[PDB]
Parts: structure tokens; sequence; C-alpha cells
């Protein structure tokens, strides 16, 4: 508890006080779980060659310290921030061959990884595409079997896809993703507010409007290229998927809050591309 | 010929060049310093011992 | 033969003060690596790590 | 630092590759322990661990006198695409015939120039040179400026 | 400076003031490729005939 907070706040001095402490006078090291902890921390403060030294040691010392699925699932996070996708990958195949039952994090966290990886030539290598193809097979893996789902886990699903849209430039599945998600997070917050819906309308649009989405929305925008296929478009799964959240959007906009998105399905121009950024800023 | 490329690929040979001071001068301090400086004591020196 | 004579005593302390010069700055070298790790290593959980061991 | 142990240590990983068993066990030596831990730095080895002569330690255990003969340390293999990553393991320097390289001479053997009858470094190749006793990689041994032993090739 | 070589008594008592030492050298034999040790036997002068066979000296 007293790693946890310290990685919440930040604070390297805290953190190298409470473990000298007890180790000095208590006689307690790190285990698994604290182990684990301070490779967030690390991860927390862009410092990835000490938490891959401590997954390391995680494996060396002992069976009990051995990394399980949550570190594993931290290290894919560092692998994300690195955008290094060959070790995402080899650490999936680790997690297979050491008999680790993965999750739903795992696979999210797959896929978010080749996501950013894809962003550009030089850092995928030259395969954005297969990358981005990759992570959707990952998604759909996900949506075979059940796994362990959390309740923060179906949130960054969807950041996940927006990644994938969003470094595909794909224009109409990330303008679908985040009509979706803002009008289901204003719903719900809506449906569940002590305070009276008028009154109280600056805090309920300031909790709905995340930044990263819009962000994901407006990379979606930069990347725009006319000539561009959608790499989910190929596969009958990932056209089936593309067909479901583009019904379900150009329903939803059919049938109060409104959002100032242009009534097409897509955009074929660059000046209606124009128009939409600077309507949703 | 084989020889010539640890030379610069230079065929023949000039005489070698001379020194105009056939000993170190007064103003090398290092030098004098390490002539100066106590002899390394042993068998990793170069010296006699004292009592030998 | 007193030109030649003074000026290869110049000279020959011209090359001793080059010699000098240069492993002066090969030891400023190692001072800036020492600067260098340290860094590095003021990043001290304190906590065993692998590659230390 | 026996050469003997690091030629068995090769050859026992290449045993265990050929039959693709997806854990090993070495001898719980500083040599052996720097070598295991550079062959896993490249991605050749999946996980290494302390032990026992049985198996991989359940809890953390201290190295004394007492319990040094019964130390191994057990390393987890990759086999990829159906192919084994660390495939062959050799030695340069030979108990018989040690090779102490100079720096130079070891930029030479990287840049494809055979030197002392080794075969330059391939592209996909690892050399390690002790220097100091310390065990690298030939190209931090170059980065270092260390002159240093040629002990072994993991391909 | 005066060649200096580390060595082994072998023999010593034999003659007046006068033992064999032992030097090995390090050489490169290249039909081998090895570097291997190359040995010779000096005799040296011991005078106050300090030295015994087995004690390792100069010489």
């Amino acid at each position: 508890n007293c790693l946890k907070y310290s990685t919440k706040c930040s604070s390297f001095h805290d953190m190298d006080y409470f473990i000298t402490k007890f180790r000095d006078d208590y006689g307690i090291t790190p285990n698994k779980q604290n182990l684990t902890t301070v490779i967030q921390f690390y991860s927390r403060k862009e410092m990835t060659k000490q938490a891959w030294n401590t997954f390391d040691t995680m494996k060396f010392l002992s069976t009990k310290h051995f990394p399980d699925i949550c570190t594993y699932n931290t290290m894919l996070r560092i692998c994300e921030k690195e955008r290094n996708f060959p070790k995402a990958l080899d650490l999936f195949q680790e997690i297979q061959d050491h008999n680790i039952k993965p999750t739903t994090n795992t696979y999210i966290m797959m896929a978010r990884v080749l996501a950013s990886s894809s962003s550009n030539a030089v850092v995928s290598e030259g395969k954005s595409d297969s990358l981005r193809l990759l992570g959707w097979k990952y998604l759909h893996e996900l949506e075979d079997k059940n796994l362990y789902r959390h309740k923060k886990d179906d949130l960054n699903l969807f950041l996940a896809m927006m990644a994938l849209a969003a470094f595909d430039g794909d224009i109409e599945l990330s303008r679908a993703l985040y009509y979706l998600f803002i009008a289901k997070k204003y719903k719900t917050l809506c449906a569940n507010w002590k305070g009276n819906i008028l009154v109280d309308q600056d805090t309920i649009w300031k909790s709905t409007l995340m930044p990263e989405m819009l962000n994901y929305l407006m990379l979606a925008y930069a990347r725009f290229d006319p000539r561009n296929l959608p790499v989910l478009s190929g596969y009958e799964k990932g056209i089936e998927l593309r067909r479901k959240f583009l019904r379900e959007f150009d329903s939803s906009m059919r049938l109060k809050f409104k959002l100032p998105f242009l009534p097409i399905s897509d955009l074929n121009s660059e000046a209606q591309v124009l128009a939409e950024s600077n309507a949703i800023w | 010929g084989k020889g010539a490329a640890k030379y610069g690929f230079k065929s023949g040979v000039f005489p070698t060049t001379r020194s105009i001071l056939k000993s170190p001068t007064t103003k090398q301090t290092d030098i004098i310093n390490k002539v100066k400086s106590p002899k390394p004591k042993g068998v990793l020196g170069i010296g006699y011992a004292k009592g030998v | 033969l007193i030109e030649a004579f003074r000026k290869e005593e110049a000279r020959l302390l011209h090359k001793h003060e080059y010699l000098q010069k240069r492993t002066k700055e090969l030891e400023k070298a190692k001072e800036l690596e020492l600067e260098k790790l340290n860094k590095e290593k003021s990043s001290d959980l304190t906590i065993m790590t692998l590659d230390k061991m | 630092m026996s050469l003997v142990k690091l030629a068995n240590t090769c050859a026992h990983l290449q045993n265990c590759s050929k039959v693709r068993v997806a854990l090993t066990s070495i001898p719980y030596t500083k040599l052996q322990l720097q070598f295991a831990y550079n062959l896993y730095q490249q991605g050749f080895l999946s996980s290494l661990q302390k032990g026992s002569t049985m198996g991989p330690d359940k809890d953390f255990v201290e190295v004394t006198p007492d319990n040094i003969s019964t130390r191994r340390l057990w390393v987890g293999l990759k086999y990829r695409d159906n192919k084994p990553v660390l495939s062959s393991c050799k030695l340069i320097s030979k108990p018989n015939s040690r090779i102490h390289l100079p720096m130079e001479d070891m930029k030479k053997l990287c840049s494809g120039v055979t030197i002392r009858n080794i075969k330059p470094l391939q592209p996909g190749e690892l050399i390690l040179v002790r220097a100091h006793n310390n065990i690298m990689d030939i190209n931090e041994a170059i980065s270092k400026k260390l002159d240093g032993e040629v002990l072994c090739r993991v391909k | 400076a005066r060649q200096n070589f580390l060595g082994l008594v072998v023999s010593q008592g034999k003659m007046q003031k006068t033992v064999k030492v032992r030097v090995e050298t390090k050489v490169f034999n290249k039909k081998i490729n090895k570097e291997l040790f190359h040995r010779r036997d000096y005799l040296v002068h011991d005078e106050g005939e300090i030295s015994r066979e087995g004690d390792l000296v100069r010489i």
C-alpha cells in the first residue's frame, strides 16, 4: 500500500524511504506484488531499463517471485510506451510457454502495443499495416473467450480500437467510436446523477469529454489520405465489425444532447475534414 | 612486394634519420625525473636488491 | 649549428607538451563518463538487481 | 573461470536445443552466471532462475559454502517458428589455444576480416569477450576500448 | 635497461657460485596459431651462494 500511494504521487523519496525502512527495521524484502508495484513505479517515471531489470530479478530470485500475468501486462504496457512490438510478441509467447493464463488486459495491451508501433514506417520497420491487422486479430482472440474481465478493461478496449482506427486514418470508424463513447458516457452519467441535469451541465460535460479520445479522433483526421483503404476492410470479420459500428453510429445519429458531426456517413474531401476538425475542437 | 604493405606500400628504404642530439637534454624534466625516480624494488623492477 | 641545436631542443619540448595535453584530455574524458554514470545511478531504489549481482 | 566448464555448458545447451527441452540446468558460478545473463539479454534464453540440483528455488535461498555444491542456474530455452532460438553455441578461445585479442583486432574481426583463423562475426551472431573478469558482447568491449579474451560464438 | 628474467632455480651446489635458472617466456607460433611458453636454462652467477634449488629469483 505504501508503494502504491508513492507510485500514484510519483515520489521517488517516499518509495526509497519505505523500502529502506522495511528492509532495515522489519526484515521484509519486496515480494512479487511489491516488485510489480516497483515496476509500475519505474514505468510511471519513464524508467524502462530499471523496470526490465526488476522483471529479470523477479524471474531470477525464486518461483514465488516469478512474474505472473499482472507483471506481464505491466511489461506489455512498458513495450507500448517504447513502441517495441517484437518484445511484446516475445513476451506473449513467453506467457504461453510458461503456462501463465492470459487475461483481457493482456490482449488489449498487445493490441495497443501494435497500434502504437504502427504509427510510422521507422518504428514499425515497414510493417505498419500488418501490425494493425495483428492488433485487430488480438482483439478478435479476446472476443473468442471470456478470460478475466476488469471494470476498467472495457474502457481500455475502446481506446485500443480507436488507436487501431486512429493510426489507420479510418475517419469513419474513428467518428463512429467517438460518437458512441460520448453518447453512452453522457447518457450513463445523466441517468445516475444526483444533481439536477440543467444546473450540473458543466460538470457532466467535463467528465464526458475525455481528452485522449479527442486526441485520437484528431490524429485520425490528421492521417487522412483519400486513396487509403482501411486495413480492417480486408478481413470478413473486420468488415463485419466495421459494418456493425458504422450502422450503430448511423442509427444513433438518426434517432437531449447533440454533437456537431456532419450528417454524412463518411468524409470524402479535405474541406469536410477541416470543417469537422474545427467543429469537434 | 608483400612486406611493403606494412610500410605504406613504399618500395625501397631510406637511411635511418640521425638524431641531432645524441643524448637527452637537461631541459627535459620528465626524462630526468624518470631517471632520478626510485627504481622499482624486486623482480618486476630493474635493480639488485639490498642484501644481494 | 646553433640554430639547429636550439630548434631541436624546442621541438622535443613541444612534443612533451603535446603528450601532456593528450593525457590530460583523456583523464577529463574519464571524468565525463563519471558524470554520465551518476545520472543513471541517481535512480537508486536500493533494491537488489540482477545486473548488479 | 574454467573454459572446460564453459565448453561443457555450450554442448549441454546444444543438446537441450536438439531434444527441445523447455528448461535446463547449468553450474552456478560467476562465469556461467554472467554468460547466461549475456545470452538472456540478447534474447537467446527465456528466463534465468536460481535453484538446487533438483529444481528452481521455491523461496529465495542465500548462497553459502554449505549449499554451494548443490546450487544450479536454471535457464529457459526458446523455440520460435518451429526452430530453436539458441541453435549452436561454440568456443573461440579453447583451453589448448586461448585467444586474447587487442581492441583493433576485435574491430577487424567484427568488420569481416578473419583474425587468427577466427571466422568473422556473422550478422545474427553474438561473440562474447572476457575483460577484467567481466563477460560482455564484442561490441561493448570495443566501445569500452578493452583488450580481452574472445570466448564463444552464439548464433 | 639491463635484461631481466624471472626464473626458478633448478640446479645449485654443483659448481662454485653458479646456478641453473629456468626462464620461461611467451612466444607466438604461427603454425599452431598459439601463444605458448618457450623454456631455456641460463647459467647464472650466484655470489654469496644464497639461492637454493626451488627458489624464485631474477637473473
